[PDB]
DNA sequence: GCATGCATGCGCATGCATGCAT
DNA sequence: ATGCATGCATGCGCATGCATGC
């Protein structure tokens, strides 16, 4: 080792290899520990598994490591640099002593994570400079991939020789005398005859939630490098764990001189996605390993009990008192419908997600609703009233950081593809905001046609919109429509619109009073994997009964509708009803859907527009 | 404000900042740094290096104010806060029954507290904007009133004379608490 | 030192070139070099299939070693076309590669495939002005005069690196003979990713291909090609005595993606043609391709054939006072809402194979017409092309018609009218073409069609660009119960069987061929025509008497 | 109640003049 | 001794905010 340093090299892969073969956690549970048997070690059924599947990448946690001793985890935090290779070459022999004949495509190497999380970034401190350090943030940029150089090929002009040469210390040394004729200075660098690696820049903003008072978010740049490079995706919220680096920088780049002052940098070893609060993404549910066999039955015999769906809609948000109506809405809208592909026919992409409005008072409870989907929901966005702009959502012209590179950026609505957007104060969106919301909301789609510029984006996106009366106040002589004052063709987009009113009864006021007081003084892991394998598992389909009740659905809605006063019926709306019995057949894990989801979806949609109290010939609602 | 000469305007001084005095200053304070005036290299540019920095019934609240004996109890409340807990307090009355002068009290009497006169900190004046560094060269986000008002007191004068988008942004912090910010360059949540 | 790969690579090139027997006994490539004696001609085609049923070895070395051995095979190549014809030594010769049976996605080009063979397919955005580059320049030594030939460039201005001669060692004063210099043909084009690659919440990533020789012709701007090539690492740590890259591709063939009377029928098979005829020759073509390309939508046959009859177009003609005439078509929609009204645009957008969409506010001013930018290169400036110029000769879809602001509906009438846009912006007066046809989609002012209310009072359009569309279509929902039956039938039967639905007569690629054949014919108008013309608007004008009730649009 | 005219900041590229580090 | 990076306008393209006019 380098001078300045404790760290014994042998030692060190001898207290590694015996860690690998004697840690044992009793407290380890089936819950996480799938297809490994807790009896037995389990780095060492970690490694047969890689054997098994050829994966040359191990992922060993650092609180494990703590455990079993603190001067190896106190050295491979101070020191990682010469730490991870003497794990890395400890691995290989054991891998290669216990399984002979084995193929791979090279050495295993070893990735830590779950060190100590730092409460804040800006905390941070020179003293900490080299280190392994772990950070929770959301992906806003990515960046093309870059070559850099790691051998290079020199030939010689009169004799043509070949030769390689490989970086030391960052710096190429170029011979300047020959090989075979001794010429100085013959020797000339090829550029495709090298060897180069993938590097990739990627930006994260900055929210523990913690912030002292006055503190602003703050933008961290992280670089990736081989098979890492393009492991995220914009506006994905991501644990990465790498080491923290500083770097100068230059006065001008045709002179040496340098600022004192350093540019700080990280560079990244570990990505983690999961979140103990937070459902599943969309990487999870494409692999196999996330349910085990004995969670799968408990949710198989869950799913046969009839209440399971009211049980579900009590399950969603124990903080807001009733509303199961609303609660059965968010649930259905979170299952989604079935995504059929329509290319062949050239009717273009069918939007399978509900978006879902709610109007009242001020004085209720959406925004709790709101903030409670945004904080559960991954990939989830939040815009409030006139706050953003038409141009802010979609996307906006901004260069590159270093060339004219003509870089598109992506706005809060394309970073909510699928995914969720909540807009609160729907009113005070301007018309040209609403332009955009108009063919995102059907097209999924969106186009972009400025300077230099012409391309489409995906804007696969649900949206949860609160809006007001004009009063602030739900006036029983005018009508809904006038109370409402919204165009209809943007509240035709709308699946499912309630409507909140105060009935103003003595109960009910005793009950939430009850509960507010109360309030000073299902297991969510077995809904999330609920939800999780009845989202990635099954594609409901339809039959003629359930063809033959949507007829008469829609039949009957449009003869309700054609009264003036209340809202009107479209053939969209049809389409609506369909994609929420579908939801319905993702709740029961059916893969049919029966005129039970139908029967659920028309009642659904009955009872959100209040239209049995409402007068059907006046436009006015009294309980 | 008060050592600014007849018909001028307030004049700004650099400090640079070094081991652990580092973390102390935050934007908005008063405060008093004892320090060295050395120049950068006949004309130079002139610098401070700073060696110390340091920070400048009950309901007697405005005693020169007669009346509005109920009055005051509501805003030792409001100073006081609840247990989220948060409280807003709005007063209309005819003019002239000095409803400024309490207002300007309570900005003096908070630690930390914000006082707006009307559309001269309209827009740009709340929530935040987008500005170069002086030492990095890159862009950063500065907050306005109601950031640096965070977990402190914030007072308003003449509310019915505000614009749209400030009524709007008051009424998310009032609700929410937190403001959203999304535009050409600009995609954050603020903590208010 | 020997290349010995490189030797073998040439040996096995050349055998297969000269041995390779076809179906018929001769050999292609034979025939198809005697053609290179003209001057114009520089690259010859080999097929990847036949190689793959000639040498394995040869087609994974080929494959695996591309860059190390193409040159070795264009001097393979140019031994055996000199061998063969008495050519100049001045001429040289290249070899392209087409039917590669992989592709490769943008975003899985990765270092690794540094030097190898790929195929790749993208949508062009922007091409650069020919120019020629240096190839193997000529240095004369300032010192000693010594001549000194044959420097490769790679894809820099490199001098030689030391004189040949030891006791000169000259590294610094040189002279570039431009007369004894090498030069090929360059060109750079920049394309984008397709639309189905993307990834969830990304934007097409862009990049920067290199033509040389015959194929800087073809890429023009706006089109969906694949191209063949490999990919090179191109200067844009640090080195020293005893480092900034970027990624450019370089491609040998393009095609198209999914691919003059006379030329169009010799260039179609018997098969194509024979198609073709079978179409001509029926009259339900005017029935069945309303069903063909709208199977889904019911009724609404007059928008269908409005549609159609945009679609094929008219004949443009000239006077001789020096004026123009119109020759396209444009059609207007305006209807209730959720009255199939934006089905037809997407339906456009689906079958046209040069066509583009906007929709309000979303496009700006320099989005349209075009724009002008300096080249990297040189002093020359190019353009870059809107969404009408990309829309030449084809179909440009707008939707929300009214919610455009009043300059870019002033623009949209000047290029109508003019049918030229032209440009006076950084030092460039230009005028280009722009022979579009618009489908266009509105709204009413107050969301409903007012029935008792004439055309002008229900719309907020101009009145010089109301007056230039052809066709008005108006669309009224009726609230009658066999409609919605109707309505209701084929959505569920849509949703229900998802491909199964659809009993297309003729399939679109068939359709676009015969539309590709139809629009060259110039057809001419007969006598007869011009009097029954005559007496038909002579009726279309009584129609507009005060007889009869106010109609919505005068004549 | 909203689109537009009139400043103004932002980010950028481009052209003209000059002053000296390798 | 010579060629180049930088300081100082200026056009380009754009978004954003304030006022008003129908
Ligand atoms: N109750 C009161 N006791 C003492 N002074 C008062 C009282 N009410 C008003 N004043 C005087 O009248 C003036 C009112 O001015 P101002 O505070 O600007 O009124 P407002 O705040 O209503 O616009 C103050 O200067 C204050 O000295
Ligand atoms: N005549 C019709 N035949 C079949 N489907 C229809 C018809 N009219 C409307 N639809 C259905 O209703 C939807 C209308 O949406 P859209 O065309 O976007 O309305 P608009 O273009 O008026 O905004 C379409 O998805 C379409 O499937
Ligand atoms: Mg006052
Ligand atoms: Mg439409
Ligand atoms: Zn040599
Ligand atoms: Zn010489």
């Amino acid at each position: 080792v380098i001078w300045g340093t404790d760290v014994n090299v042998a030692a060190c892969k001898e207290n590694f290899q015996r860690f690998l073969q004697r840690f044992i956690d009793p407290l380890a549970k089936e819950e996480e520990n799938v297809g490994i048997d807790i009896t037995e070690p389990l780095y060492m059924q970690r490694l047969g598994e890689i054997n098994v599947i050829g994966e040359p990448f191990l992922n060993v946690n650092c609180e494990h490591i703590k455990s079993f001793d603190k001067n190896l985890y106190r050295q491979l935090i101070s020191y990682p640099q010469e730490v991870i290779p003497t794990f890395d070459m400890a691995v290989n022999e054991i891998f290669f002593d216990r399984y002979p004949d084995s193929i791979l495509e090279h050495q295993i190497q070893v990735r830590p994570f779950n060190a100590l999380k730092t409460k804040n970034m800006r905390n941070l401190n020179p003293e900490d400079i080299d280190q392994l350090i772990t950070i929770s943030g959301m992906v806003i940029r990515t960046s093309q991939l870059i070559p850099e150089m790691q051998e290079a090929f020199f030939q010689c002009q009169v004799c043509a020789h070949t030769t390689r040469v490989e970086m030391d210390r960052g710096r190429i040394a170029e011979p300047s005398v020959c090989g075979r004729c001794h010429t100085t200075h013959s020797m000339a660098l090829i550029h495709n005859r090298s060897l180069f690696s993938d590097k990739q820049m990627i930006k994260l903003q900055e929210s523990p939630e913690d912030m002292p008072a006055g503190q602003t978010p703050h933008t961290v740049i992280l670089f990736a490098h081989n098979d890492l490079v393009d492991k995220v995706q914009p506006g994905d919220r991501v644990n990465v764990t790498g080491i923290y680096r500083a770097v100068p920088i230059r006065v001008n780049p045709r002179v040496s001189n340098v600022k004192s002052v350093y540019k700080t940098h990280i560079d990244v070893i570990h990505y983690r996605k999961t979140d103990a609060k937070r459902l599943h993404g969309l990487d999870e549910e494409a692999e196999q390993k996330l349910f085990s066999e004995k969670r799968v039955e408990l949710l198989k015999e869950l799913s046969r009990k009839p209440d399971i769906y009211e049980r579900l809609a009590s399950a969603l948000a124990p903080s807001i008192y009733e509303h199961e109506d609303i609660k059965k809405g968010i649930l259905l809208q979170l299952f989604g419908g079935t995504r059929k592909d329509f290319s062949h026919t050239g009717r273009g992409k069918f939007r399978a997600e509900i978006n879902i409005l709610l109007c009242g008072d001020p004085g209720t409870s959406k925004s709790q609703l709101l903030q409670y989907v945004y904080n559960l929901v991954p990939r989830g966005q939040y815009t409030s009233g006139k706050g953003s702009s038409a141009v802010g959502l979609t996307a906006y012209v901004m260069k590159d950081p270093e060339t004219r590179q003509l870089v598109l950026q992506t706005g809060a609505l394309v970073l909510s593809d699928n995914g969720i957007c909540c807009i609160d104060e729907f009113d005070k969106m301007n018309e040209s905001t609403r332009s955009v919301l108009h063919e995102v909301m059907e097209q999924q789609t969106l186009s972009i046609a400025k300077a230099g510029i012409i391309c489409q984006l995906n804007a696969r996106t649900s949206v949860l919109a609160a809006a007001n009366p004009i009063e602030s106040q739900w006036n029983p002589k005018k009508t809904t429509i006038e109370n409402i004052q919204l165009p209809h063709t943007l509240l035709s987009r709308f699946d499912l619109i309630f409507l909140m009113l105060d009935p103003q009864d003595e109960a009910y006021d005793r009950r939430l009073a009850h509960h507010l007081v109360a309030l000073y003084y299902l297991d969510m892991a077995v809904l999330k994997d609920y939800i999780a394998y009845a989202h990635s598992t099954i594609m409901p389909r339809l039959s003629e009964e359930a063809s033959q009740a949507l007829i008469e659905a829609y039949v009957d809605m449009r003869k309700i509708g054609s009264s003036r006063g209340m809202v009107s019926a479209y053939p969209r709306q049809l389409e609506s009803l369909i994609r929420l019995a579908e939801a319905h057949a993702k709740v029961r894990l059916s893969n049919k859907v029966e005129a039970i989801d139908v029967e659920e979806a028309k009642r659904l949609h009955r009872e959100a527009l209040k239209q049995s109290a409402t007068d059907p010939r006046t436009g006015i609602v009294d309980i | 404000s008060d050592q600014v000469p007849v018909g001028n305007i307030p004049r700004s001084i650099t400090v640079l900042v070094e081991g652990e005095n580092t973390r102390i200053a935050q934007p908005g304070d008063h405060v008093s740094v004892t320090g060295i005036f050395l120049p950068i290299l006949l004309l130079s540019e002139t610098y401070l290096e700073a060696h110390r920095i340091v920070k400048m019934l009950a309901a007697s609240i405005a005693p020169e104010i007669y009346g509005h004996e109920d009055v005051k109890k509501a805003l030792l409340l409001l100073l006081v806060g609840g247990v989220r807990g948060n409280i807003n307090i709005c007063l209309m009355g005819d003019p002239g029954v000095a409803k400024s002068q309490l207002l300007s009290y309570i900005d003096r009497l908070a630690p930390r507290s914000q006082y707006t006169t009307g559309r001269g900190s309209s827009g740009v004046g709340l929530t935040a904007a987008v500005l170069r560094d002086s030492v990095s060269g890159e862009l950063t986000l500065e907050g306005g009133a109601l950031v640096l008002a965070d977990q402190g007191v914030c007072c308003i004068d003449e509310f019915d004379k505000m614009a749209e988008a400030d009524r709007t942004a008051i009424h998310e912090v009032m609700e929410q608490q937190t403001i959203s910010i999304a535009k050409a360059g600009i995609l954050t949540t603020l903590n208010a | 030192v020997r290349d010995e790969v490189a030797e073998k690579c040439q040996k096995l090139f050349l055998d297969f070139l000269e041995e390779f027997q076809s179906s018929d006994g001769e050999i292609k490539y034979l025939q198809l070099a005697e053609e290179l004696i003209r001057p114009e001609r520089n690259t010859l085609v080999v097929s990847f299939v036949d190689l793959e049923q000639f040498n394995q070895q040869l087609s994974t070395t080929i494959q695996e070693e591309f860059y190390r051995v193409y040159p070795y095979l264009c001097r393979a190549l140019k031994t055996f076309v000199k061998d063969r014809k008495e050519i100049p030594l001045a001429k040289d010769f290249y070899v392209a590669f087409q039917d590669l049976p992989t592709r490769h996605k943008i975003r899985e080009l990765t270092s690794s495939r540094i030097g190898l063979l790929t195929r790749i397919s993208g949508q062009v955005v922007r091409t650069h002005p020919v120019h020629p580059e240096l190839v193997s320049g000529t240095f004369l030594c300032l010192d000693c005069q010594t001549v000194i030939r044959d420097v490769e460039q790679q894809f820099k201005y490199t001098q030689p690196n030391i004189c040949r001669n030891p006791v000169c060692a000259n590294r610094r004063r040189f002279l570039l003979d431009t007369n004894k210099s090498r030069f090929v043909d360059f060109q750079k084009v920049r394309i984008q990713e397709t639309q189905a690659e993307l990834p969830r919440g990304s934007i097409p990533r862009s990049l920067e291909v290199i033509l040389r020789a015959e194929a800087v012709e073809s890429a023009q701007a706006g089109d969906k090609c694949d191209f063949t090539g490999t990919l090179i690492v191109v200067p844009d740590a640090r080195a020293e005595t005893n480092l900034s890259y970027r990624l450019v591709f370089l491609a040998c063939c393009v095609a198209p993606t999914n691919p003059t009377a006379e030329s169009i029928k010799n260039q179609m098979t018997v098969k194509e043609w024979e198609k073709v005829f079978e179409m001509s020759q029926d009259k339900n073509l005017y029935h069945n391709l309303c069903t063909s390309l709208f199977p889904t939508i019911h009724g609404n046959d007059e928008v269908k054939r409005g549609v159609l009859l945009m679609l094929f177009g008219g004949v443009p003609k000239t006077t001789g006072e020096g004026t123009s005439l119109r020759g396209d078509i444009n059609v207007c929609i305006v209807g209730d809402p959720s009255t199939a009204k934006s089905q037809f645009l997407k339906h456009v957008e689906e079958f046209s194979p040069r066509a583009v969409y906007t929709s309000g506010k979303a496009s700006s001013a320099a989005g349209l017409t075009a724009a002008v930018v300096r080249d990297e290169e040189s002093h020359e400036f190019v353009i870059e092309a809107g969404a009408l110029m990309l829309a030449d000769n084809g179909v440009c879809c707008i939707d929300e018609f009214d919610k455009m602001d009043v300059r870019d509906q002033v623009a949209i009438h000047e290029a109508m009218e003019q049918q030229t846009i032209s440009i006076t912006k950084a030092g460039v007066k230009a005028t280009l073409n722009a022979r579009t046809s618009i489908l266009a989609a509105a709204n009413p002012i107050s969301g409903h069609y007012d029935r008792s209310k004439s055309l002008k009072q229900n719309i907020n359009l101009s009145a010089p660009i109301m007056s230039r569309f052809d066709l008005f279509f108006i669309l009224v929902d009726e609230c009658n119960e066999v409609t919605d039956y109707a309505i209701a039938r084929r959505i569920v039967d849509l949703h229900s069987r998802i491909e199964e639905s659809i009993d297309r007569v003729y399939s679109l690629d068939d359709i676009r061929r015969y539309l590709l054949f139809a629009r060259q014919f110039k057809p001419k108008i007969s006598k007869e025509s011009e009097d029954f013309i005559v007496e038909q608007y002579k009726h279309l004008r009584q129609r507009d008497g005060s007889g009869v009730t106010k109609s919505s649009w005068r004549i």
